[PDB]
């Protein structure tokens, strides 16, 4: 049978601040009902620039893209070949929707265009960073927003015309616990201060 | 009101 591949994500540096682009919001079981969960994809970090890099020359370059048997199972992981030479690993995280695990996009599922990843390409984690917001108790009525509130949260570093910054304070199982700022401007603070939320 | 808050606000 296909080997159902599920790639672990990119650890954030612990209390390190780092410069952050907010994307699709990738789907995780290791998220809890209450908390505020985002993806972030880190930028700027040269260290794993020239890794990913070297890996999508290889995956366009790779010659032996074998399809499924059967198909990608949802919330696992495959590659998407949108042309000759041009592969990027995804995962399926539901029945119609792909995510593009090292850009942080979701794109529409198609049957044909998916493929195995191949072993040598499951060494890199996914360049995003599954990511909860730290330090809150969520009012229950608030929760149905919180995808509103995702929407608002990744257009925030273009309202601001700055990049987002953000901090690990620490890790619950695979999700990064963050704080996300732009200077002065403190998104949990911000929260708070609209009482949909309190501080732990 | 910062401008986070104006965003927060219509998302909320």
């Amino acid at each position: 049978p296909d080997s159902m591949v599920l790639l672990s994500s990119s650890w954030l540096p612990l209390n390190k601040d780092i410069e952050v682009e907010v994307v699709d919001y990738l789907p995780s079981s290791s998220v809890a009902p209450d908390l505020f969960a985002l993806t972030l994809l880190r930028i700027n970090d040269s260290s794993m620039k020239e890794k990913y890099d070297s890996m999508h020359e290889k995956m366009n370059a790779y010659a032996q893209i074998v399809p499924f048997d059967s198909e990608l199972e949802i919330g696992y992981d495959g590659v998407f070949r949108d042309a000759p030479r041009s592969v990027r690993r995804v995962r399926r995280i539901s029945a119609t929707k792909l995510y593009l695990v090292d850009f942080g996009k979701i794109i529409n599922y198609e049957k044909a265009k998916c493929f195995q990843l191949p072993k040598v390409f499951q060494s890199m984690p996914t360049r995003v960073s599954l990511c909860g917001l730290d330090g809150l108790t969520w009012s229950p009525v608030a929760i149905p927003s919180f995808d509103n509130i995702r929407e608002v949260v990744k257009k925030w570093g273009q309202m601001e015309n700055s990049t987002l910054h953000a901090m690990a304070c620490g890790f619950q199982g695979s999700i990064n616990m963050i704080n996300l700022f732009c200077g002065k401007s403190i998104l949990a603070d911000r929260l708070q201060r609209k009482g949909v939320c309190e501080y732990l | 009101e910062s401008l986070l808050d104006a965003l927060l606000g219509k998302a909320l």
